[PDB]
């Protein structure tokens, strides 16, 4: 059978954090997008420029998925044209973006009770981020004159920071699993 | 409205394990939906959280009760548990199963509050054996007058362990009662008292029951008290 | 760990009184701060959650506030069925030592003095080798009560136990019951049975006492 | 040549449930997206739902989302709307609409006359019609106040009269009832002499009332 | 969600006059953008989708342009059939659909004042317990216009209820019916029951009352 891999993808044991958000590439196989939707979960599904139904429609099948976890408030953020830090610094939609985006609650799988600080996102950075770029440098932040030179410190910060994910914060507050199909037309 | 029901043993051996179980009643309110934990209070001291469910895997557990503590959720029976193991007597205690209130969209604790409770159950770590009351009649007389009323009561000696249950006239008679805390006798048994003040016109005519329950021993006694 | 320290421990207020309960933590819990009330024989019932928001149900007369360190519960025009064990529990970090200690508010109110009652043991008991003989205070204030066992005039002690019910939600008195436990046999040695109630009630002490055979 | 015709809509009270249809006609319904698109009394227009061409996928607006379910039946060429826990802000004529399917985004391009779907809590209850007598010209009309559900037909002399009148929409007032006015201009000269009389009419209730309005 | 938002809410033209409407969107929506036509009491119907292609069966004067956020629709020749409100809806966000608020296209005609009437109570109705009293404002234009309740000179909000007819089919005038309702212990607590009226038409500010 050659179906395309969208297991891999959504049910994946562990997820990428955002600011190193991951990418699978699925070319070559047939994909069964019907189904995909139809596990009743999904707390987001939004689509731009495609309509889900109707893309079982498209002759060829080569499609990118991207994955991370974020906050439940920076859901809306994965979209075009929106801003904030995780549109700005951590993951940048263009604002033609045809594809899908897929977003469910994993309250029950990435917090943990003294809080689950596996999960980081990039708090600082200079300029903001071009539409599917990927930065994973960690280079200490200059917001002030002096230079830092690899030294923490006051105006000298990592420029990443952990959500510390615990079950008993709110919903805006939990950890919400996110995949992102760009499709090809 | 949700609903919480302690059930249990209230006595366990030294070493045994303790076994609790909190019965969640509601308008068709799945478990899934909701945390649910313990909270044990012994006899005169404060309250300790034992530990919260949250998820399958995501359990809180009270550091300073060590690796004995264990919570299930049975969501297609709306029932959780609770296990102890190795118990001593530092574990006798009212346990009380509560539900953390479910946090607000932008709440950031670490921890939660407990907004729905269970009733409470005792529990009693002893290697002792269960004994059901002796339930003898304190009736009114010349003495137990004070003008137009008279005092007529139960004496519940002799049981193991805590607690006991009295009610007079099946429920129907509430005003005027006390039922005292129970005294932990040199015999190493407990006895209560309960009291009733009733008019003294009424002696004669009208009947005085008290019911005294004893769950650990299932016995139930209904003493008629009359004028000796 | 994050301990929580109340004060007062213990205190009492009039009725209508504007009672102050504050609760000091050892470092900041920002304002994740719940305040319960826990009546005698019942689960705790929790009143303000979020240091200051109010719990549907409960009266507008509680209150609270604080952040930081230091909160403050406030309940204003004290009720008599207000008499409960009060406790703050923080829940910043799921932690050991999560509630405080508490603290437990007692009704004042005018005095009375007690009805005073003895009860001869019953024959169901006597036919089982022992007799308890039952001393009843009842509806009393303040708590402060002494019962003396007399046995034909003869003081007796280390032979009995007393039991004090908790303060009434109602009239805001307490009740006391004394037992004197003896053996068949050493209740059959004497006739007269007495105890002696002393209380600020009281001008004077009052004595019931009985007869065996009569 | 598309035809859309919708049917089911009434009255419901909260937290009830309603079902709608939609029966197409003169295009291929088994090929084509299907819409639901409702507009609130005075308010725009706001997309409710969306159903494949085969019925197998559903998506739907976040106000309706986990409350309404959409369906289909291609054998019948009928299109459903099953609305379950019904509150006030779901009061609005609802229409069906078809895909026009030349795009790869979504687009309304037929649409069905519609219906009308109103939540409250209260019975269908009928008018109380009160006069508004007179003090150039001059006006009187009448006032159609306190009934329930809409609509209601006033019309004056039995359609003898149509110049300078003027019939205003409806209120909903707070006891959650109907009001509504209905005016006319005649010459003041013929005040005491002609007869003016308005013929109200709740189909909802089967209320048809003649009152006569004079100074 | 995408906001659109359309300007100008409503504008005024005669048969012949060049309509242009426009459309903005809250982000680019690229050229998803769909025109419809509504008349009172009726569905609408589909005018122009993908910015600028014309549907099947409508009016060549119809005609769309832009890219992006900005988006216009021009009437080259306005024909006594396209007196109607329009609406844009975006389709770039194909599960969040949204429309624009709509841009009613109205007959203009010169300024018409309102001639204002007031009628109390009736007695029929003063036997139920409730009052309900009616300002009429009739014929007039534009549609721009302010009913104020004076009570006793207390100015009334939050009690009152406003009615506007659609443009007369005739005189191309507009009609108001506001009703102040109150209990009928609030209606001997006073004695003055006024209606102030506010129109462009009017060189101040006309008032018509009655005593009770
Ligand atoms: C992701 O894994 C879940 C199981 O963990 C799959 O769900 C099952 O799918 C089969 C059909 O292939 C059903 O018969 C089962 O009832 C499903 N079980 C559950 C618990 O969902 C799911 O299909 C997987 N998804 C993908 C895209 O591979």
């Amino acid at each position: 059978t050659n179906l395309c891999p969208f297991g891999e993808v959504f049910n994946a044991t562990r997820f990428a954090s955002v600011y190193a958000w991951n990418r699978k590439r699925i070319s070559n196989c047939v994909a069964d997008y019907s189904v995909l939707y139809n596990s009743a979960s999904f707390s987001t599904f939004k689509c731009y420029g495609v309509s889900p139904t109707k893309l079982n429609d498209l002759c060829f099948t080569n499609v990118y998925a991207d994955s991370f976890v974020i906050r439940g408030d920076e859901v809306r953020q994965i979209a075009p044209g929106q801003t904030g830090k995780i549109a700005d610094y951590n993951y940048k939609l263009p604002d033609d973006f045809t594809g899908c985006v897929i977003a469910w609650n994993s309250n029950n799988l990435d917090s943990k009770v003294g809080g689950n600080y596996n999960y980081l996102y990039r708090l600082f950075r200079k300029s903001n981020l071009k539409p599917f770029e990927r930065d994973i440098s960690t280079e200490i932040y200059q917001a002030g004159s002096t230079p830092c030179n690899g030294v923490e410190g006051f105006n000298c910060y990592f420029p990443l920071q952990s959500y510390g994910f615990q079950p008993t914060n709110g919903v805006g507050y939990q950890p919400y699993r996110v995949v992102v199909l760009s499709f090809e037309l | 409205q949700v609903q919480l029901q302690e059930s249990g043993p209230g006595l366990v051996k030294p070493s045994e394990t303790l076994s609790l179980t909190c019965t969640v009643s509601g308008d068709s309110i799945s478990s899934s939906r909701y945390y649910w934990g313990w909270i044990r209070q012994p006899p005169g001291k404060g309250l300790e959280w034992i530990g919260t469910f949250y998820y399958s895997g995501i359990t809180y557990y009270n550091p300073s009760l060590k690796s004995r503590v264990t919570i299930f959720v049975d969501t297609s029976k709306n029932q959780f548990s609770l296990k102890l193991s190795s118990v001593t007597a530092a574990d006798t205690a009212v346990y009380y199963c509560a539900r953390p209130r479910p946090p607000d969209y932008y709440d950031n604790s670490g921890a939660l509050l407990f907004d729905i409770w269970g009733q409470g159950t005792m529990v009693t770590v002893s290697s002792a054996s269960t004994k059901g009351p002796s339930v003898f009649p304190l009736a009114p007389s010349s003495k137990s007058t004070s003008g137009g009323t008279a005092a007529l009561g139960c004496l519940v000696k002799d049981y193991f362990p805590e607690p006991v249950t009295v009610s007079w006239n099946s429920g129907a008679l509430t005003s005027g009662v006390h039922t005292f805390p129970a005294v932990l006798q040199s015999s190493g048994l407990y006895s209560l008292s309960s009291v009733v003040t009733v008019p003294s016109s009424s002696l004669g005519t009208q009947t005085y029951i008290c019911n005294v329950n004893h769950k650990p021993s299932n016995t139930k006694v209904d003493k008629k008290v009359e004028p000796k | 760990a994050i301990r929580m320290t109340q004060s007062p421990s213990t205190l009492s207020a009039s009725v209508g009184d504007r009672v102050t309960i504050a609760c000091r933590a050892s470092q900041s819990i920002s304002a994740w701060l719940a305040w319960y009330q826990q009546k005698p024989g019942k689960a705790p019932k929790l009143l303000i959650y979020k240091a200051s928001s109010l719990e549907s149900g409960v009266p507008s007369r509680f209150s609270g506030s604080g952040s930081g360190t230091e909160f403050t519960l406030t309940i204003n025009s004290l009720q008599p069925d207000d008499f409960a064990t009060y406790y703050c529990q923080q829940y910043i970090s799921s932690s050991p030592w999560t509630f405080g200690q508490g603290t437990k508010v007692e009704i004042k109110r005018t005095v009375a003095a007690p009805s005073v009652f003895i009860f001869p043991p019953s024959d169901e008991q006597l036919k089982s080798g022992t007799a308890s003989v039952v001393c009843l205070l009842n509806n009393f204030y303040p708590r402060e009560a002494k019962v003396q066992w007399k046995v034909d005039n003869a003081l007796q002690s280390g032979n009995s136990q007393e039991s004090v019910t908790e303060q009434d939600s109602k009239d805001s008195t307490y009740s006391l019951s004394s037992t004197l436990t003896l053996s068949k046999a050493d209740y059959e040695k004497h006739k007269v049975y007495a105890c002696e109630v002393t209380h600020q009630g009281l001008s004077s002490p009052v004595t019931k006492s009985f007869n065996r055979g009569e | 040549e598309v035809q859309l015709v919708e049917s089911g809509g009434g009255v419901v009270q909260p937290g009830r449930s309603l079902r709608l249809s939609c029966a197409a006609s003169a295009f291929t319904f088994s090929s084509y997206d299907m819409h639901w698109v409702r507009q609130a009394p005075g308010k725009g227009l706001e997309w409710v739902a969306v159903i494949s061409y085969d019925g197998s996928n559903k998506y739907y607006a976040d106000s309706v989302k986990g409350r309404f379910t959409i369906s289909r039946d291609n054998s019948k060429n009928t299109l459903y709307l099953q609305m379950n826990s019904l509150r006030a802000e779901d009061t609005a004529v609802y229409y069906c609409a078809k895909d026009g399917g030349k795009l790869w985004v979504y687009y309304f391009d037929y649409w069905g006359q519609g219906t009308l779907v109103t939540v409250s809590s209260a019975s269908t209850k009928g008018p109380s019609v009160f006069p508004l007598a007179p003090s150039g010209t001059a006006a009187l009309g009448c006032l159609v106040k306190d009934y329930f559900p809409e609509p209601v037909t006033v019309s004056w002399n039995s359609g003898a009269l149509t110049s300078g009148v003027h019939t205003f929409p409806a209120v909903l007032q707070s006891s959650g009832l109907y009001s509504l006015s209905s005016v006319v201009t005649v010459p003041s000269s013929s005040l005491g002499t002609q007869t003016y009389i308005c013929n109200v009419n709740h189909k909802p209730s089967n209320t048809k009332v003649d009152k006569r309005v004079e100074p």
